[PDB]
């Protein structure tokens, strides 16, 4: 009989209770984005890594919701190589910060992907 | 000018009684019937009921140096023994106008009848008599209209009004009841009402009874050319559905409802007084389980104190007893509480059992309510003790009747105006009752079969309460 | 099936007494304690008091035949002798289902205990007990929350909860009155409460009290990590003013307020429990006035009548008395009540004053509380009568500690811990708890220094009311 | 997007033992099931205000829950709170109280409630932010047989007129009935813009929404961890799948039940993503995950053999 | 008192068939005429009505031990068959009083008929009649008015 | 005359002004709640170890007051070394953390029991 840890097990939505992605696990889900047409972006976030309510607390209103986005969504690609480059250059210029994939869907005007591709220091 | 505190129990009587005192005209003051325990002195018992309905507790409190406790404090400021007793005494107590919350009879009540009946070193309590003072008699709003209103309202002069509660008390329909209430208002009583427990129930439902009782009332109305009236009950669970009653009569039109006050509670009662004064209703009081509390000449609160309380939470009419009936009152009492209800000004009077002289600064007077047993043999007697400022109710002695309910109610009617017209030509009502009655039976067929039905029945037993 | 009707007066007895009834399980059924004048057979006492608390009047009326009195009248269906007395009887009284009003006890006691107390033919009466349906305490809410729901909302378990009430109980100002909530809170007491008689007045004024008190109860949260109420009264003279101030008390989020509800009202009482439940406040309640009413064995209502009411009408607590402490209450009925207050379902058992198995249907319990004249020295007795389920309160046992307000609560709070972990352990706390509250005091100076001060006082005097 | 969850279905979970639970021990089973990665827990449809438990205490008490599990695991969390009641005053008190505690998502028994009473619901929960939960309760009264009645799909057409953010569906392989084909048809009519007549999938009539927003599917009854291969693949991303009793009945207690959900969910998204197909390769799928998750190896132990396979009475 | 929790299935009828059962003056009682899938015995059929009406699910709880679930439960008492039929029984149910709202025709229909007529091992379900307790009755209205005020 | 002190006197509700529990005394209330046949429980806490008000303020709203589970309620327990031996897991594990033993009454739905059995560093 396990008990569930408490203390430092702060989750990040899709994929966050598998083990770390392998950078051949990070290569997959980038082409399942890419082969299902949608078009991918890149968001970082340094001060709210997770949601609050500071400015209004009724139905369906949180705070950090919305992270800063990376450049423009990357309308067009097609290339793999594009997007983990660009991640590579967010992690450069961001050490600091957390940073997640999304794939946009334009007809639904859904995101249909949205997992956790870096963490800073200490998570 | 401060002292040390000191912890620990100390005496009442150090603190609370003040046999030089005088009363100031701004204080409430209290008349006890005290019963100590076997070993309890009278001055701290008297002292134990005074510092416990107002600010002390049973050991000594460092808090009483935040304030001023001797222009707080209750205090019994003098002690009668009563004649014939041992070990019981008129215990007097003040109670500064400041301890009481404006307006609010439920206040009054907690702090003078809160804790102390239930104290361990007394046998027995009972409260006899309050003197309400002026400054806070002007706090209340009294009856919604009183004596004078209530008569211009309906064109009524020169004799007691005549009313009669429906039977079957519980068990009948709405439109049963409606059908009882229009054959007795035609045949001449200006009043019928609910029962005092009907309210609304799997047998009859209230909105059911209002509306028939409103067709019918207005059918006797009419017919006679007489203002009529059918107390409608509001008396309920919730003060919300006590509105809706009362809300649903001023819609009908109709001049007056009824409210159980007791029972309901002053909370409630207040209300409703409130309701009746902004939107023209007459409010009749029915005492309901005053006898629980009042029956006993040892432990309770006499009827006196729970009728004063009526005047200053509200009601145009309040039941006062009969005498002569099948419940219990005795006449001097009776007499002595009558006028405590209807005048502006009542002197200290221990032969009537009042124990202060008491004014009323102008509230309306209530309109006393003779009813339980009573039939047309009684109507000289009952004239003679209420006068013309009464309401004399016949539930039984008009539904009881041979004939009928409209038969049943012109021989009420026709004794009524026999007694008047005889009283008003000079004729003494204790003393030619029988001979006024049995006149007006010659020429009122309906009266002489109400005198046969009725002419042995008589109501007389040992009185548990007297002065 | 219909027999003509027949005009005049005849025996109560013929109609209402009914020695071969089976009692229905919808019935509602009273237990009276009867005193019939000199030459009243108990068969017509008993059946008087049947026909005029259901359907009955002193005459006989036509209108009878328009229903089927059989299956609404109420009926005398059993009377017993009380022994050691001359000419007193208990007669057991049923009354239909369809007699009564949903969900109002107001209606309830209006129709049993309305106008039987002032009969004539009776020298006294009181009512002992009532069994009330499973089908009939389905139409009330109950209390608000209840024992369970209490302990979870503030987190409190295994100790009876700890209470006090403030000094002066008249006199003290808004700001007084918060300072010594604040140090009574912060020696470890759980609440604080309004005296029953501080409602609004001069000294005083209701909104500045509680403002002030919410101030100083969050202060002592705070302080000490435990969750804190104080008792916020809302009794009033209208039912308006007492929304406004139960309105207040929920816009400043505090736990807690409470109702005196026999000076209020029952139509009052049921208004603020629905309320309650409604808005997620605790609803404490104070007896204020019953031994007006319950005092004396011959005459009036038993406690466990009116304890069985507000279970019904609502309230998370009621006062329950101390046996040990400065007001009356026998043990053996007190358990019986705080039996009928606290559980599902109570076996007749005359030895503790129960006369009738009552079962609740799941409505909450309510939780006693003990208050009046006690003290540390107390503390096993009490933890030993009441178990962990009930509120002990300590007003002059804190308010009068030599050391303030603080030490005072550490005391009273030590003292029942010191008694819990005893008991607990296996002491028995009848025989050992001078011995540990003496070994606590060796540890804890200031339970030593209300030892010291207290160790004499004690309430002992014969009881008037018993089994 | 008021969630901010994307790129796998959501989970649920009814707390059990159904009635006769206590307002504070509902919120405990809450919370621990909350903590452990299931989005949701939520009112059995028939937990509505009883003696065992008043809704307003129920309802404080799954707000402190819901709002500690969300700080911990920082995700955001729901618990559907029922507002299913006799009269609509009723009813509206307990989404207004609801609204009050400023929680996402309330839940309503559409057709025991009744049509009238659920559109009332329905324009209060847009006019103040509230997802609205609906529950089926009743349906297979009227669905269940093809000689009598109206089947689902109908009943399933009128509740996205009337209104709700998700409605139950079925699952097609746990305890209650719903063959496969039936199922994805109307699961279409819920969720699409646009379905043509395909009388295969029990679908009569060609039919349109002109943008009426889409209803999310709800799986749920008598499921556990061996069938989520199957359940993502037959629903997708877009749906919620709840485990009551596959919760609250694992041997570690609620947190390592949801563990054990949330687990089995992605490794079947994550299996997917890569290629891999969830119709073979799913008890391979499962039985990796508990390789290196305790929490999804003793649930998989616990319910190995369990299945429900029975005749169908509702068939094209 | 208290047992250990055992995770896993087993049969309803283990807890919630009780052909010994006397029904309470405060239940509410089901006639239920059953069709059960072929191989289910009509008392795992009558036990599985009466679960899924009132507290079970379909595996064991361990929340069962925080109340008393022998007072919630609902409980198929009695099993009759059908003449005339095959595989078809009236079964009869009982649910405790305080599993109902008052005052809620709504949440009575819930309990009662919310889930269990879609169960996979049975055929057909049909609620022929409801005994409902008197003290379950005074938390309704009834009729505005009824039948002697209309005339 | 005493002053009642003001700083870190924190409390912890049922027997927390008493002397700190011996081993006998902690024993003795174990055997108290198996005596009367309470289900016993452990939780523990190692972040909010008093009552506080974040998400709301309504009457009888609080944060604080549930704290988490350690494995399950000990339905059928008898034995009080069991109790203690969880007690002795429980603190090794989260030696950081507020830990109390509690006891159910599964008829009243109650709990009969609840007392502070270890605390961390500096309380
Ligand atoms: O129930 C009854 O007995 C009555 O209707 C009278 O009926 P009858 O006219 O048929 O006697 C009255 O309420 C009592 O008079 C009340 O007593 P009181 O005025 O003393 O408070
Ligand atoms: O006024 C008072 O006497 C009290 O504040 C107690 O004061 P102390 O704590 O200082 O004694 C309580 O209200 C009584 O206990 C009420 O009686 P009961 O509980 O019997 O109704
Ligand atoms: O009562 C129940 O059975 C459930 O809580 C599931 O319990 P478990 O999670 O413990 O199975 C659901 O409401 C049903 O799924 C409803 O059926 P449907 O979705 O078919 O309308
Ligand atoms: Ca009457
Ligand atoms: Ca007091
Ligand atoms: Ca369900």
């Amino acid at each position: 009989m396990q008990v569930w840890p408490i203390l430092n097990l702060k989750k990040y939505e899709t994929l966050s209770y598998l083990p770390p992605l392998t950078t051949d696990q990070l290569a997959r889900q980038v082409d399942y984005l890419l082969n299902n047409k949608w078009v991918p972006c890149l968001e970082f976030e340094t001060d709210h890594g997770f949601v609050y309510r500071e400015h209004h607390n009724s139905p369906g209103y949180y705070d950090g919701r919305y992270w800063t986005m990376w450049k423009l969504p990357m309308f067009g690609c097609t290339d793999p190589a594009q997007v983990l480059n660009e991640l590579e250059e967010c992690k450069k210029e961001y050490p600091n910060a957390f940073i997640r994939i999304i794939g946009f869907d334009s007809n639904r005007e859904v995101q249909c992907i949205s997992f956790i591709a870096y963490k800073p220091a200490g998570y | 000018a401060s002292v040390e505190f000191k912890a620990g129990v100390k005496d009442y009587k150090l603190t609370y009684y003040t046999p030089e005192y005088e009363t100031l005209d701004t204080d409430i003051l209290a008349a006890f019937r005290v019963s100590p325990q076997p070993g309890v002195p009278p001055e701290e018992a008297g002292a134990a009921v005074a510092a416990e309905s107002s600010t002390g507790t049973w050991t000594t409190v460092w808090t009483d140096g935040l304030t001023n406790l001797d222009r707080y404090k209750g205090r019994c400021y003098h002690i009668e023994p009563v004649a014939g007793e041992e070990n019981q005494y008129i215990c007097y107590v003040a109670y500064p106008l400041d301890l009481f919350e404006e307006g609010s009879v439920t206040n009054m009540f907690t702090s003078i009848v809160g804790n102390v009946f239930g104290f361990k070193a007394l046998r027995a309590l009972r409260l006899e008599d309050l003197r309400i003072p002026v400054a806070y008699v002007k706090t209340f709003q009294g009856p919604p209209h009183g004596i004078q209103v209530e008569r211009d309202k309906l064109n009524k002069y020169g004799r007691p009004l005549l009313g009669c509660t429906i039977k079957p008390k519980l068990g009948l329909s709405a439109k049963n009841y409606g059908r009882a209430v229009y054959e007795c208002l035609r045949g001449g009583l200006d009043f019928t009402k609910d029962d005092e427990n009907v309210n609304s129930q799997p047998f009859m439902r209230w909105r059911d009874r209002f509306l028939f009782c409103a067709e019918a009332l207005y059918k006797a109305q009419a017919e006679t050319g007489e203002i009529k009236g059918h107390y409608l009950n509001a008396t309920a669970g919730t003060c919300e559905d006590m509105m809706k009653r009362a809300v649903f009569a001023r819609e009908l039109g109709v001049p007056i409802v009824m409210h159980d006050y007791l029972t309901g509670g002053f909370t409630a009662n207040t209300t409703l007084s409130h309701y009746c004064r902004d939107n023209g209703l007459l409010l009749h009081i029915h005492r309901a389980m005053h006898a629980v509390i009042d029956r006993q000449k040892n432990h309770g609160m006499h009827f006196r104190v729970l009728a004063k309380a009526l005047r200053l939470s509200g009601g145009d009419h309040i039941h006062s007893g009969t005498v002569v009936g099948k419940l219990e009152g005795e006449r001097d009492i009776t007499l002595g509480f009558v006028d405590l209800l209807r005048d502006d000004y009542t002197e200290k009077d221990r032969s009537r059992g009042i124990y202060f002289t008491q004014s009323w600064v102008s509230t309306p007077g209530v309109l006393p309510v003779a009813s339980g047993g009573i039939h047309v043999w009684h109507m000289p007697a009952l004239t003679e003790i209420f006068g013309d400022d009464s309401v004399l109710q016949f539930g039984g002695g008009t539904l009881g009747h041979p004939w009928g309910n409209a038969p049943g109610a012109v021989a009420n009617r026709v004794a009524l105006e026999a007694c008047v017209q005889a009283r008003n030509e000079g004729r003494d009502l204790a003393r030619e009752g029988n001979t006024i009655i049995r006149e007006a039976t010659k020429w009122s067929p309906e009266l002489a079969a109400a005198c046969e039905v009725w002419k042995e029945i008589k109501f007389e037993f040992p009185a548990m309460d007297t002065v």
